[PDB]
């Protein structure tokens, strides 16, 4: 289907990606809503969702 | 004196190639004007050797013995193909079809299991020139194809595959992908193997030959997830040669 | 950091049921008196001595 | 860079037409007259350097050639992909309904 | 929604003639299809060859065309491969092979018309379920 | 609310990049499922940052 992704605002503002692996990677994050860059190194984060103090 | 399925079933003989008597030391004449085929090629492995992976490059690694754990399911059989007479008098066997692969798992000292696709798929094997008769001095040497041990639909335990399956580690929804690329992106191996067939017995009247073989090929690479091992397979073979 | 392995090797126990030896050989058969067989024998002895202690 | 070669092939003509060098044989049911007689001959005599080479299959009847000519617009050829043609997958690729 | 005369109106031949089945014909067609055919064709698929289904669009691209009463009735007498090239009565139930498929022995011409009408009406009711397999259950 | 603000920016003549760049990062961050308290696990312990990471 020749799917592309363009970003508006944020870090990636003004950029467009067309290679299927990259476009697919952003589509996978879009099921979570808005897309963010995370530091996963400082805490050795494992990539699995946890609840907030509201939940606990 | 001819055995039935009920004579054979459960004995292990079904995984064994036919043998020839010690009196079978004859010669099978080749008519350069006649066309020939191998009506049945059988390869019965007796030893699987795996080359160790040494830490020292100055050290020459050796092939070490292994324990077969997948039982009497290892032989290649009912293989057929053209036996060409070349202009220089050499013969070339061109494999056409048959039960020409077996998945095999052998186990190294310490427990490491080595799966491989023991095979002669697409074998092309040739003798020396000027083979006017097949004798106990005739040898066949050739190459074959070794496709991926798993084919393209195979799904790993987290549901990932090449022609099917997930393309990511779905249990880690927000992990960084780069470190998982080798496990996430399945790749299909296709390499070459080499084999030698040493004729040891010939029944000139029936066109049957038997002997020993040695073949070398790579083991399973788990669809690109890790490096394969080098394997050397030794065993006995049988072939029936017919005018075609 | 091996502490009891050298004491088994000192008196002739050099192989594993899994096929290796501490001298680096492959496909050796140590019989029952592998490192594992020694360990098993000591566990069984322990249990028998425990039961004897109860009786006495 | 690591690439899934099947996903990659979906971005070529393979994802748009019947690839005479790669596509599983059930795809020939899409068009009148191709399955199973021509479909078997096409897969057996693959691969082809161009779509028109399918007309050179030895033994084709004149009616078979006409049918192929009417369907060349639905065919393509790409490089043989090992992952699609091993395992007998052109004859049975593990998909039923 | 109702099983109307319009739903029960299906192509009789390849030349644009239609035939309007009665409700009793529709019920007879369902019964006869279950009796003789559903062991392999339940829900419009084909268990012993899932590549070929009973969808109207599939039947239309068969040779000769099978998306009408005459085509389906002929198929039950003298079935062919999808390209019309081979006669397969020896491995597919038909009147021609009623000797080896005994359930065909008592099917009358009237019965074959009902079975054909069932195959054509059922996708008009069930849509993608007909020939869809388990995905659409 | 994000879409409402973007549409109001476009209607006032902003470009697409300008409209999305006007969205506060804090507002976009609420529109992400990793902050949904119904995405955790009973034994996935600790701060949300331990899962998807520290948002940057
Ligand atoms: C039943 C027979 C038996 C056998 C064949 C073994 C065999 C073994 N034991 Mg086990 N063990 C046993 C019973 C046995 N054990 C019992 C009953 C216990 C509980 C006390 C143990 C507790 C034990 C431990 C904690 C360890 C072993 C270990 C071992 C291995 C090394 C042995 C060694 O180096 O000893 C060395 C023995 C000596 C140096 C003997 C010293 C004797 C002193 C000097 C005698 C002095 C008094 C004497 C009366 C003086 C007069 C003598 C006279 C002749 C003049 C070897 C496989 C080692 C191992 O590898 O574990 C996996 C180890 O760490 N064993
Ligand atoms: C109302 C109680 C409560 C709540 C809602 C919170 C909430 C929170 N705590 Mg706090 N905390 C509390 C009390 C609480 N705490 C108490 C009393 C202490 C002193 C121990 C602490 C000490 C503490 C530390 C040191 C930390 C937190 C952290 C956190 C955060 C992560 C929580 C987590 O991972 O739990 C996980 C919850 C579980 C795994 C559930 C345990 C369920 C038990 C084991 C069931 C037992 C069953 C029982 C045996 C069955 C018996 C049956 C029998 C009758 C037959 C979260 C905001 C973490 C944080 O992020 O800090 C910034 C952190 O590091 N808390
Ligand atoms: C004498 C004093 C008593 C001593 C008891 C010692 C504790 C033994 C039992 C431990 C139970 C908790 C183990 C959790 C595992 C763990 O490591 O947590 C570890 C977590 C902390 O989590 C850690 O956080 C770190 C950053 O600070 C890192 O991110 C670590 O990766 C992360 O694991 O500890 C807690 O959160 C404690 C608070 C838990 C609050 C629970 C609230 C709900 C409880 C209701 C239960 C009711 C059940 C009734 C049944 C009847
Ligand atoms: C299994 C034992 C079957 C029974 C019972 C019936 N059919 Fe069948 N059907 C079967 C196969 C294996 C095939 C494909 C044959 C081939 O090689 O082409 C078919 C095909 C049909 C078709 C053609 C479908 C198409 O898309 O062109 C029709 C119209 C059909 N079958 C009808 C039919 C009827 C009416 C049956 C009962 C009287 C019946 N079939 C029985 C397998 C089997
Ligand atoms: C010879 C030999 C050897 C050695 C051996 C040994 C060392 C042995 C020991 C043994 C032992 C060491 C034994 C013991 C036993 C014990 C017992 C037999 C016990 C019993 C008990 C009881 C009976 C008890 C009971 C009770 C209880 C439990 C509780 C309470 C009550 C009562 C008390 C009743 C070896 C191997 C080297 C080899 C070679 C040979
Ligand atoms: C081009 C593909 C790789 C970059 C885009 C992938 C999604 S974005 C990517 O996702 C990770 C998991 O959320 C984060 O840890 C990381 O910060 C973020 O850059
Ligand atoms: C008392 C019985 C103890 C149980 C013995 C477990 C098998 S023995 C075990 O096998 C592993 C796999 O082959 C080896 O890697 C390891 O070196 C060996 O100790
Ligand atoms: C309580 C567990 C008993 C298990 C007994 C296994 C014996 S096994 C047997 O043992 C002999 C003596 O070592 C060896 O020589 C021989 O090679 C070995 O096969
Ligand atoms: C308590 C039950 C545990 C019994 C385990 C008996 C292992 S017995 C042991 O096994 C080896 C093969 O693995 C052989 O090499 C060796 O000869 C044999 O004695
Ligand atoms: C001529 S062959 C013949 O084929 C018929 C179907 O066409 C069967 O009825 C019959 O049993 C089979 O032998
Ligand atoms: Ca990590
Ligand atoms: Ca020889």
């Amino acid at each position: 289907q020749g799917v592309t992704v363009s970003f508006y605002g944020g870090e990636l503002n003004g950029q467009t990606f067309t290679d299927p692996p990259t476009v697919k990677s952003y589509a996978r994050k879009a099921i979570f809503g808005e897309i963010f860059e995370f530091d996963t190194e400082t805490l050795n984060s494992d990539g699995i969702f946890r609840t907030s103090p509201r939940g606990w | 004196q001819t055995l039935t399925y009920d004579d054979i079933v459960g004995t292990g003989l079904a995984n064994k190639c036919p043998t020839l008597d010690d009196t079978a030391r004859g010669a099978y004449p080749i008519d350069s004007s006649q066309t020939y085929r191998i009506a049945r090629l059988c390869l019965q492995p007796t030893t699987f050797l795996v080359k160790e992976e040494p830490k020292n490059k100055r050290q020459e690694a050796e092939f070490v013995p292994t324990k077969l754990v997948t039982r009497e399911t290892t032989s290649l059989d009912q293989i057929q193909g053209e036996l060409k007479v070349n202009s220089d008098g050499s013969l070339t066997f061109v494999e056409e079809d048959g039960i020409d692969f077996q998945p095999v798992t052998v186990q190294m000292a310490g427990g490491e299991r080595i799966p491989l696709l023991f095979t002669v798929k697409n074998l092309v094997a040739s003798t020396q020139p000027n083979v006017t008769s097949i004798t106990t001095s005739t040898d066949f040497k050739g190459e074959f194809n070794v496709p991926s041990y798993r084919t393209a639909n195979f799904l790993d335990p987290k549901g990932r595959g090449l022609a099917s399956g997930y393309d990511s580690a779905i249990a880690l929804p927000q992990a960084k992908e780069e470190e998982l690329a080798r496990a996430n992106v399945k790749r299909f191996s296709l390499t070459k193997g080499q084999i030698s067939l040493n004729v040891a017995k010939v029944d000139g009247r029936t066109g049957e030959i038997a002997g020993t073989f040695e073949s070398e090929q790579l083991s399973d690479d788990d669809m690109g997830a890790h490096e394969p091992h080098e394997v050397k397979i030794q065993g006995v073979f049988y072939a029936s040669i017919e005018p075609a | 950091g091996m502490f009891v392995l050298p004491f088994m090797a000192r008196l002739g126990v050099t192989g594993s049921w899994s096929g290796w030896s501490i001298t680096g050989e492959t496909g050796i058969d140590p019989g029952f008196w592998s490192f594992e067989g020694v360990a098993l024998a000591h566990i069984v002895l322990s249990g028998l001595l425990f039961l004897a202690a109860c009786w006495h | 860079e690591l690439v899934n070669v099947v996903d990659e092939k979906l971005g070529t003509a393979y994802g748009e037409k019947i690839d005479l060098n790669n596509t599983n044989i059930a795809a020939f049911i899409q068009y009148r007259g191709l399955y199973p007689t021509l479909a078997k001959l096409i897969v057996k005599n693959a691969p082809y350097e161009s779509v028109e080479d399918v007309l050179n299959i030895p033994g084709l009847t004149e009616r078979q050639k006409q049918i192929l000519r009417e369907n060349l617009e639905h065919f393509t050829v790409t490089e043989v992909e090992t992952a699609l043609v091993e395992g007998g997958d052109r004859y049975n690729n593990g998909l039923y309904k | 929604a109702e099983l109307t005369p319009e739903v029960l109106t299906v192509p009789l031949n390849s030349e644009g003639k239609t035939i309007t089945l009665t409700e009793k014909q529709y019920l007879e067609g369902k019964r006869l299809f279950q009796y003789a055919c559903a062991s392999c064709h339940v829900g419009g698929i084909t268990k012993t060859n899932p590549s070929l289904d009973l969808r109207t669009e599939t039947l239309a691209l068969a040779t000769p065309p099978r998306d009408n009463i005459e085509g389906l009735v002929d198929y039950m007498k003298n079935p062919t491969t999808y390209d019309g090239e081979q006669e397969i009565a020896e491995v597919h139930p038909s009147l021609r092979s009623a000797d080896i498929f005994p359930k065909m022995r008592n099917l009358t011409e009237k019965d074959l018309v009902a079975i054909a009408g069932h195959i054509l009406v059922e996708p008009k009711i069930l849509g993608d379920k007909w020939g869809g397999g388990k995905v659409y259950y | 609310e994000i879409n409402r603000r973007v549409q109001a920016s476009l209607a006032s003549g902003a470009t697409l990049e300008e409209a999305w760049s006007a969205i506060p990062e804090k507002l976009a961050f609420y529109d992400y499922i990793g902050n949904n308290p119904a995405k955790g696990g009973l034994f996935r312990t600790g701060p949300m940052n331990k899962g998807d990471g520290i948002a940057q």
